């Protein structure tokens, strides 16, 4: 079964980093291109960052330009995403997306309400 | 009620009985082989009885 | 909060249990069983006609029970009936909504249902005492595209949704008696059981469920695909189904021994399944691609024997007749052919 | 050096008879390849398929050897047939560019304009039309050939040689030239407005393609329809026959060609590998 | 033998009278133009129409039958009935480049739409629906595009630009960039089959299906010139 279990982390101050990881399993990883979508308390679900098959063609979100940093693993079957300088504009659960189907550009609704192919998340809550 | 409706729902299905995947594969081989004779795409009908 | 967390642990502890009473039952594989059982050979079927009066892409096809008559939708609102043996179209029924994305032939042959981004499943009345071709109901309770429909008698109709919710109907009075839920995402299409006192469904959340249709509860789940589930069918003796997904591969499930047997993939086939249905016999699997050309799959050792071929575009419809002669399959150019 | 001739018939003929044949067929047994411009390929391969079949050998022959080989009756049914064909191909070819012309500067309103009826009614006018001027000088070295010495007298009559000149070839290639200028026009508008709408982050195919038609037809059939405007207007001592001869042996080499500029789609090659 | 050769008989005559009615078909389905019209949520679309799970809105500018449907009662996941979309003229694709919130969904939305196997061929008309609260939003100030896009701050008007006379240079960048953003997304794949055709809306523009012909009979006519071998 397809599964993503990410494991990131709590609390930071604004000005730190936080690494989240994404261990997927129960499908072939290196034929989907993997996101990150993240929903901020009292908000709509948002695309944060994509990453190709291999690793070659990233993408970012304005918002996150500069300060994250997605990158995957695929002999290990994990995807991460780098956070640095967080702002508390970046407070939100982090789902680890992947794409609908394989050897594919379009990633289809990938941000919808119910999806499938995604995780439950993890909550990065930047405070003091 | 929702965790509760998924969680009874996964527990009714971990109640029914399970054969060996060789009997089921015994099974549907059997199948297969014994209306082997009545399958005109398998093994192909002469023109006479083909309405095609 | 905590409650949520408790009870998604013992959840989980109950999956695991559930894989761990898989696993013990997993004696040997189909292949294991089949290494000693001769090939099938070559099989080499030809387009002993071709079907064409669709201006759009044909979306799906269903067979009479007498194996002579075939219904087909297109995309340009037209439900169209032919006579495959003397490729006389019967009918030609002008639908009200273009976007038609299934069509059934009821198991009599006196009605034929369709329906598609409308959200309604549509009842025409064939044999009419005036002789004309006019609705004899609407189904109007869905939320999404109706992504298939199978007659189970005159009256009974089932029909899959793009809502997550397959639906018993009642065509009598118009209301829908049962409705099945436990899908996450589009549910694409059903089989009905050769008895229908169940059936199966595929979803686009890569599982499939079998439905009891009397008392309307999800007997089982498979889940062992990778992506969205196009395309479902029972083997013919009702113990087993086959699905084809996305992913590109179609799987072997076995509704007994609750796993899956067989995995019908290559290494150089990239293009997802749109269509599968088995042979008389169940050793012929007919699989529908995107790389425009169906296959046939010796579906006791996965291996490829047979390709059809001559589709300028993907292969949507593919459904093999009752008795076991002929093989239509229809495609986005709007020409069924009929192979054998 | 007639002996090479002989390798001139044997490439020519098959040439023309299996791509005009092949052709037909491809359009015959395929329904992509049925469209509402295909009914005009079809007709200019019919066209070219009749000459490449019997109009080529009779006048290869009486090029070659200066004596007509069939008989009186067989040099009236010849000329009539030649005249026939070739201006049904010249006019076939006319037609397939004033379709291209609605289906490039009326796109919208095309599939609506020109439908499968309308191209048959077409077809069938640009054939009747043909064999109306064929058939012109049946009813009623001047009157020296029609003293049957054995050989063969193309119509001379002056005013039936500029009108067949004229509705033959003169009247096309003016609907043809100005037809594909317009569409050259708009051919090369879109390409640069695309090509400066493609270039703004970090060839010529028109001209090639409109040049390859009116090209391949005027290099093979202005030398002979000019030249028989002056054997008409001058006499045989402005053309003598044997240059009429090698003339119109050049339009039957168009018709040679003819297979292979208005079958290049991808869709023709596709149903040709399937015949092949 | 008789009662058998009648049954043929009698079903050619009734084949003949139903391929009749279908050629007549046949000719209306061809000189009508379908457009797939979607947006988002706040985009716009209602609006564009200016006539169940479809609305269907005929119109007919210049003699030529159009054909636009907005597709609404479906759920939020579109990976799958969109397919059914695949031999539609064009795909009008409605923004409102006000919400710079949601500005980076509709990137990605036109992004899937344009790398898609079956909509690989359909070309994208797109529309900017609030050019009116476009100006509002930067004339005001309180709100500026660089917080979403930080590459707004190295951009430079075009030089081809048409600034309408009588508005802002900040309000013709805001625009120039929101279009230039699309139209990379368009031009970094698009390989001559299909393309974009980038307008500037508001909700009072009474000339806007003009604009949809204009620009169908473009994309038509650039589809004749390309299988003509003559592009
Ligand atoms: N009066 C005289 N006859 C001769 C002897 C002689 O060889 N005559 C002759 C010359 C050429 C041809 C070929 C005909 N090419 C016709 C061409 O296709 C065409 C013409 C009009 C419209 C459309 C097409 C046949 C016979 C000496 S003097």
């Amino acid at each position: 079964q397809v599964q993503l279990q990410e494991s990131g982390g709590g609390l930071v101050q604004p000005g730190g980093s936080l690494r989240l990881s994404c261990a997927a399993s129960g499908f072939t990883f290196s034929n989907y291109k993997m996101n990150w979508v993240r929903q901020a308390p009292g908000k709509g679900l948002e695309w944060v960052s994509d990453i190709s098959q291999s690793g070659a063609s990233i993408s970012y979100t304005g918002s996150v330009k500069g300060r994250f940093t997605i990158s995957r693993d695929n002999a290990k079957n994990t995807l991460y995403l780098q956070m640095n300088s967080l702002k508390p504009e970046d407070t939100a659960v982090y789902y680890c997306a992947r794409c609908p189907a394989p050897f594919t550009r379009d990633c289809f609704d990938v941000t919808s309400t119910t999806y499938a192919y995604r995780g439950q998340g993890t909550q990065v809550t930047v405070s003091s | 009620a929702q965790a509760r409706k998924l969680v009874e729902q996964l527990k009714m299905e971990a109640n029914i009985d399970r054969i060996k995947v060789s009997k089921a594969a015994a099974d549907l081989m059997a199948y297969c082989e014994a209306h082997a004779k009545e399958d005109p795409l398998l093994t192909p009908v002469p023109a006479s009885e083909n309405p095609f | 909060q905590s409650e949520l967390d408790q009870l998604r642990q013992e959840a989980e502890q109950l999956k695991n249990q559930i894989r761990d009473a898989r696993k013990a039952c997993a004696d040997a594989t189909l292949s294991q069983i089949t290494n000693n059982i001769d090939p099938v050979g070559r099989i080499q079927m030809r387009t002993r006609r071709t079907l064409r009066g669709h201006l759009a892409k044909i979306y799906a096809m269903h067979w009479g029970t007498d194996s002579r008559l075939l219904v087909s939708a297109s995309q340009d609102g037209k439900l169209i009936i032919w006579d495959s043996y003397t490729t006389n179209k019967v009918h030609a029924i002008p639908l009200r909504s273009s976007w038609v994305m299934t069509c059934a032939y009821a198991p009599s042959g006196n009605y034929v249902a369709c329906g598609g981004l409308d959200n309604i499943c549509s009842i025409y009345n064939l044999k009419t005492r005036e002789g004309n071709v006019r609705v004899s109901r609407e189904l109007a309770g869905h939320t999404g595209y109706l992504s298939c429909c199978r007659f189970l008698d005159d009256n009974q109709i089932v029909t899959s949704s793009g809502d997550t919710t397959c639906a018993l109907w009642d065509i009598e009075t118009g209301q829908q008696t049962t409705t099945f839920t436990g899908h996450t995402g589009d549910v694409m299409s059903l089989s009905l059981a050769p008895d229908t006192r169940l059936f199966v469904s595929g979803a686009c959340d890569a599982s499939a469920k079998l439905w009891d249709v009397r008392e309307g509860m999800c007997r089982q789940t498979f889940t062992g695909h990778e992506s969205d589930i196009n395309a479902i069918c029972f083997f013919p003796n009702g113990n087993a189904f086959a699905t084809g997904s996305d992913d590109a591969t179609c799987r072997l499930f076995d509704l007994r021994a609750d796993q899956e047997l067989m995995t019908y993939s290559h290494d150089n086939i990239i293009c997802g399944i749109t269509s599968v249905s088995f042979s008389k016999s169940g050793r012929l699997l007919l699989a529908g691609y995107d790389d425009f050309n169906c296959n046939v799959w010796d579906a006791l050792k996965a291996d490829r024997a047979g390709v059809l071929a001559g589709h300028d575009n993907r292969v949507s419809c593919l459904g093999v007749t009752d008795d076991g002669m002929a093989v239509a399959t229809g495609s986005w150019d709007s020409f069924l052919k009929i192979w054998n | 050096a007639v002996a090479l001739a002989g390798a001139l018939l044997a490439l020519e003929v098959l040439a023309t008879v299996g791509g005009n044949l092949l052709v037909i067929v491809a359009i015959a047994r395929t329904p992509r390849l049925q469209t509402m411009t295909n009914v005009f390929v079809t007709s200019l391969a019919t066209a070219d398929l009749v000459v490449g079949l019997l109009v080529v050998p009779p006048g290869a022959t009486l090029a070659l050897t200066g004596r007509w080989p069939l008989g009186a009756t067989g040099c009236e049914l010849w000329t009539s047939v030649d005249v026939l064909c070739v201006t049904a191909s010249i006019e076939t070819l006319c037609a397939l560019a004033v379709d291209r012309y609605l289906a490039v500067t009326n796109p919208l309103r095309y599939g609506a304009l020109v439908t499968k009826r309308r191209a048959r009614a077409a077809v069938v006018l640009v054939w009747v039309v043909s064999a109306a001027v064929s058939f012109a000088p049946i009813m009623s070295e001047a009157q020296r050939c029609h003293s049957n010495p054995h050989c063969c007298a193309f119509a001379s009559n002056i005013p039936y040689a500029l009108l067949s000149s004229s509705v033959s070839f003169y009247l096309p290639l003016l609907v043809m030239l100005f037809v594909y200028a317009r569409v050259f026009l708009v051919a090369t508008r879109q390409l640069r407005l695309l090509r400066r709408e493609l270039g703004r982050f970090p060839e010529h195919r028109a001209l090639r393609t409109l040049g390859l038609i009116v090209g391949t037809f005027t290099l093979c059939w202005l030398p002979f329809f000019v030249a028989n405007v002056m054997r008409a207007l001058g006499g045989p001592s402005l053309v003598p026959s044997p240059a009429l001869l090698a003339l119109n042996w050049l339009g039957y080499a168009n018709s040679a060609f003819n297979p292979l500029i208005y079958c290049r789609s991808p869709d023709f090659r596709s149903a040709f590998r399937r015949l092949l | 033998t008789e009662d058998q050769r009648n049954e043929e008989k009698a079903q050619r005559e009734a084949n003949k009278k139903i391929e009749k009615q279908l050629q007549k078909d046949k000719q209306v389905y061809r000189a009508t133009h379908r457009l797939l019209l979607l947006g988002a949520d706040n985009s716009g679309k209602s609006t564009i129409v200016k006539q169940s799970g479809i609305f269907e809105t005929k119109f007919q500018v210049d003699k030529v039958n159009f054909h636009m449907f907005d597709v609404g009662g479906q759920r939020d996941e579109r990976r799958k009935w969109i397919q059914c979309f695949n031999d539609v003229t064009a795909i009008i694709f409605v923004v409102d480049s006000s919400d710079y919130n949601r500005l980076q969904e509709a990137l990605n939305l036109f992004k899937s739409i344009w790398n898609n196997r079956w909509l690989r061929t359909i070309s994208v008309i797109l529309f900017l629906n609030k050019q009116d609260l476009l100006a509002e939003k930067v004339l005001a100030g309180k709100s500026k595009i660089e917080d979403y896009f930080p590459e707004f701050a190295r951009y430079t008007t075009p030089e081809d630009a048409t600034p309408e006379p009588g508005e802002d240079p900040r309000v013709t960048r805001a625009k120039y960039f929101i279009r230039d953003e699309f139209l990379r997304i368009s031009t970094a794949s698009g390989d001559g089959r299909h393309y974009c055709y980038p307008h500037f809306t508001c909700a009072v523009d009474t000339e806007n299906a003009r604009r949809i012909f204009n620009d169908c009979r473009d994309i038509i006519q650039r589809m004749h010139l390309r299988q003509y071998e003559l592009l």
